[PDB]
């Protein structure tokens, strides 16, 4: 354990905005498995590139062509992606055309969706790793810790994100939002019927993230397994979210017959509605505490590239 | 008396079928669509709104599961009428472009895309999509209390520049007096295009439902949103029956038969109402505290499930400012009041 | 709003007296007390008590009291401690007798009411309520039937007779905030600047709240209201709600919100036997204009007599009926049950 | 053979609606009665001017000035329709020459009487009083009612167009409701009274309108009321022609279960009767709508022509 020793894997940023720079700021300060060889930016005024400059870290004004001639893309094994879903499906053209592997930040979803806890082992060899939305990694680890007890027959998730930190990309394309996280909801989450919902609210005092997670399950669900599940599921988030906390005890409801609840994709039924309150804190080192809705995001990036990189050799091809 | 155009034609868009789910917790049957419907048709409206309280793909646990889906209700609608546009509600972030050609294909050619009355930008899809439907389309701007005469008009104008035919001001909390609707109204005559229709959307929370919706028209506005009793969120919409009554002793341009309209009102909707669509102790914190309307049955069901006022959980969540669609904060503010 | 936040809205309730018409006057001493206890304890400036057509109101025509004001006059003066207990006369109804008698059971303000083109008879109950040292006040009933002009010279009338403030009195709840502004208007016009005003909507068009601030805006100032609107027809200016939004509005009417939304709520709604609401029979009063104290007498007769109250209503405007004409309720009942 | 002329000369006092309407009405329809002299306080009143030209001798000295007149030797009635405090005055200088009073104004100094109740009672009386408007037209029917079962409670609304309310009314309306109501009691019968009044401006004028609420145990004879009623509306029409009803009477069983608080008596439980009643006025110089006014002319001169015949 020499005084030089470097056996990080160097991966590379594209995009030196918001996500970018918070991603590369919270790779330098907390992984021990990474660095950051390369921030990839389009315009040479960033602040992003400022910044990465400043920190010493590689950097072009060029997009991903700039990157291919630097002498530090040599040892780039992962980039990750956080500019557009289009420039996404160029730049992982050329990222896999030289073996590098791709954590896509946008909705570009060419890979598969990924939420770390619940089915990362699943896609360690994926060479391209879409990141879902901020909802979905906010809530979808919520409706796998109660699917894991008790089938999930509707999930149904309410992300409420302050108007000062909603992403241009979100506003731009709200539905995306909702349809690309329910998907999710089905395919990682394990539910059989998805549903999400997003609100932008713009008090002033920015409003803390929060999200609500609705799971409707059988009557004879283990109400304590699925707490317990579900607070077990929360400590696992807070190893990468450490704002990531139950703002509320988990909270059970009935649905007894003469109730009946017109549930899609079942009709009219009876059983148990799991609510589950999260409120979900950025770091609030590089982004404000906030704009937990872009923390979640590095925050769930940088560790999918730290368990890539805990899995073995980085080969480009 | 005032400087309204007696002979200008007051577009009347009634809300029943879609504010008045709230009343009814989404469970209208597809009966009451078409009977409420065609004696709201056949008395002269020129518009019902059909969708879940919370518009297209309200249906959801947060704001309560429709008793039939948006397309079975607008068919029914769409089908019971034959002069009336069936118009619908759309709100980014719960309905989407996908819903909106569904209640498209299923009849209506009237659709008002409504976000907070910060957020107009994330309606450009929906109001860009909609005009390529050829469909009357209209923004909505939520919460109007909580904005500034001049900031909402100049989300207003974004609407515009999107597509928007049609901006309303949006009384969702029933909190703004007949000054706040004037200058909201002069505010939006001076940014929007002369062509650019507007609509006001009072709710009932301090019983000036009628007025403001008078005092718009004076104003210049064009459309007024009401309901038979009232049937809505809250404290109830601008009451129709009652409004146009109003209007007729005014001697105004409405196009409706008044009787008609009261008749339908008394017979066939108030029946329906379970928990009283009136001012009282609860509707008027929505309107005293500006607080979204649609909030009053689930707050005063946390308010039985643990034992609280409802009048307080509603008061906290506008001290908390929660807007539109932020029923799951009721239960967030019940079970913080509950740990005392 | 021109409306000066600064100025104090006198707040004069009368869920007691306007209110009776609601319960058919029959309105319990602990009814009063206990209402006039919550009254005075929330701020406002009077509490009005007698029967719903005024002092000796009880009779076969308006319907006869649970109790004689007296008794409920003694009831609320002693239940109070800082509001002024008033009560209302209608020259044709009350004399001057009923009046002494009043004040010597604790009412401190009496409204003289007249229909609104007939203020000279009210002169020699302005004159004695002036002798006996009350704050004494002139009601133009059914404002809505004379032009303001019309109307402000006969406030001028009752204002020479010595009252010290005229009510604009929109008894069949049938006029608009456009209506009451030009009526105020043209008071101020008239009237010597120290006289007050006073506004007494109903909420039969649903448009007492606002009819009261745009009264204020035109100068009025004195309020009418009642908790819940407790009143004849769909109400009167509900009391809680005014002051809510009058709260919104910032402006000086010295009353405990809260305590006026409670009392409306837990005392006097529970009270209430037909809902006093905005429905097809007391919308009638205001589309047609007729008198809101009609409303119950005229439901009353549409059973009996297997008709619509609410073509009795209209039918009632078509005559220009007015104020204390319920026996005219029956004429037309009888009519048309002819027909 | 016809008649003969035995005609009573009387004196009209008072020379504004009501001296004038007796005086038309008095010439167009007395066979027992002639206008001796009319009296004003103005000689610009053209009620003087019109008893001029139909013949009839005029002053406008007042009452002093008629008892200087050649014609006040052969008066034996004199109407005062001026005041009451003028009647206070007037009384005293007819009674000292033995002219036979008949006050129209509310100083109540003789006895009310309405002729169709209590004339007989009163025939001798030397001042007698006319009461109200409302109890010429109400106190009939109290007493038609109270003839077949006691009425322990009778109400009468007064509803009268604001154009025919004579200024006497509107300066006291306290006195109206006070004086009817003591007569309900006296003449008409009744235990307890109420007299309610109302003027309404509505264009056309209304006809008066008056409505009587008489309560009576729950025993007393529907039918025979009917009866009574409409027979005494018949009597009033003979020298009221305009006076009809207008609706059929009505009767309510007050049951227990709708106790109603009666004064006088407690809670109480009973009949209710209902008639409608309507005046119109007879046209003679007042108009039609003027029914309070014209229902004073023709009652005084009912009870004049009384006098006359009785000898
Ligand atoms: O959509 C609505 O009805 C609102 O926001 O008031
Ligand atoms: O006096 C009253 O209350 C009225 O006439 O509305
Ligand atoms: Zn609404
Ligand atoms: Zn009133």
């Amino acid at each position: 354990l020499n005084w030089m020793s470097d056996d990080r894997l160097s991966v590379a940023i594209i995009g030196s905005g918001n996500i970018g720079t918070d991603l590369m700021i919270k790779i330098m300060r907390n992984s021990k498995l990474l660095k950051v060889g390369a921030m990839v930016g389009i315009d040479p005024k960033s602040d992003g590139l400022a910044r990465a400059q400043r920190l010493g870290v590689p950097t072009t004004a060029e997009g991903v062509d700039g990157l291919l001639d630097m002498p530090a893309f040599r040892d780039i094994k992962i980039a990750f992606d956080a500019t557009s879903a289009g420039a996404q499906a160029i730049h992982n053209q050329k990222l896999q055309a030289h073996g590098v592997r791709v954590i896509d930040l946008t909705p570009a979803a060419i890979g598969p969706y990924v939420i770390p806890v619940v089915n990362f082992d699943q896609h360690v060899d994926a060479p391209n790793i879409n990141m879902v939305t901020c909802g979905g990694q906010a809530t979808i680890p919520i409706v796998h810790a109660v699917s894991k007890v008790s089938p999930v027959h509707y999930a149904e998730i309410v992300a409420s994100i302050s108007s000062k930190s909603a992403g241009p990309g979100t506003r731009a394309n709200i539905d995306e939002f909702t349809e690309t996280t329910s998907k999710a909801i089905l395919e990682v989450g394990g539910a059989a019927q998805g549903r999400a919902i997003i609100i932008l609210n713009p008090a002033e005092p920015p409003l803390i993230m929060r999200d609500t997670v609705y799971c409707f399950v059988s009557a004879e669900a283990n109400i304590d397994a699925i707490t317990d599940s579900v607070e077990q599921m929360v400590k696992s988030v807070q190893e990468y979210v450490p704002g990531y906390r139950l703002k509320q005890k988990v909270q059970f409801e009935k649905i007894v017959a003469g109730n009946e609840q017109n549930i899609p994709g079942l009709g009219w039924s009876t059983g148990l509605k799991v609510s589950v309150f999260l409120e979900v804190e950025g770091a609030g080192h590089y982004l404000p505490s906030y704009a937990g809705n872009l923390d979640i995001m590095t925050s769930a990036g940088l560790t999918v590239a730290e368990r890539i990189a805990g899995s073995g050799v980085q080969v480009g091809g | 008396g005032s400087m309204i155009d007696q002979a200008k034609k007051i577009y009347i868009s009634d809300v029943t079928l879609r504010d008045g789910m709230h009343a009814i917790r989404h469970r209208y049957t597809l009966n009451h669509v078409s009977q409420i419907a065609r004696a709201l048709d056949e008395a002269g409206v020129d518009s019902i709104e059909v969708a879940h309280g919370d518009g297209l793909k309200g249906s959801s646990f947060n704001y309560g599961f429709g008793a039939y889906s948006d397309l079975e209700w607008i068919s029914a609608a769409a089908e019971a009428v034959k002069q009336a546009k069936i118009a619908t509600l759309l709100l980014p972030g719960i309905g989407t472009v996908h819903d909106l050609r569904e209640a498209y294909d299923a009849g209506a050619r009237v659709v008002r895309v409504a976000t907070h009355c910060t957020e107009a930008d994330v309606s450009r899809q929906h109001i860009e999509y909609a005009r390529g439907l050829g469909m009357d389309t209209v923004g909505f701007l939520m919460m109007s209390h909580m904005q500034t005469p001049v900031g909402l008009a100049q989300q207003a104008k974004l609407m515009e520049n999107y597509g928007a035919q049609c901006i309303y001001v949006v009384d969702s909390g029933g909190a703004m007096n007949m000054w706040d609707i004037a200058e909201r109204f002069k505010a939006l005559k001076d940014v929007l295009d002369p062509a650019t229709q507007t609509g006001m959307h009072a709710h009932h929370n301090l019983s000036l439902g009628v007025a403001n919706s008078l005092v718009a028209l004076e104003n210049g506005c064009d459309r007024v949103d009401a309901s038979l009793t009232g049937m809505g969120a809250g404290a109830g919409n601008a009451p129709l029956e009652v409004f146009i009554a109003a209007a007729e002793r005014m001697g105004l341009n409405h196009g409706c038969d008044v009787k008609k309209l009261i008749n339908a009102a008394e017979d066939i909707v108030r029946p329906l109402q379970e928990r009283p669509v009136r001012v009282d102790r609860e509707t008027l914190a929505l309107g005293y505290a500006g607080v979204y309307s649609s909030f009053l049955r689930h707050a005063e069901t946390a308010a039985k499930k643990y034992n609280l006022s409802a009048f307080d959980i509603l008061v906290e969540l506008g001290k908390r400012r929660m807007i539109g669609g932020q029923e799951d904060m009721i239960v967030d503010v019940a079970l913080d009041m509950a740990k005392g």
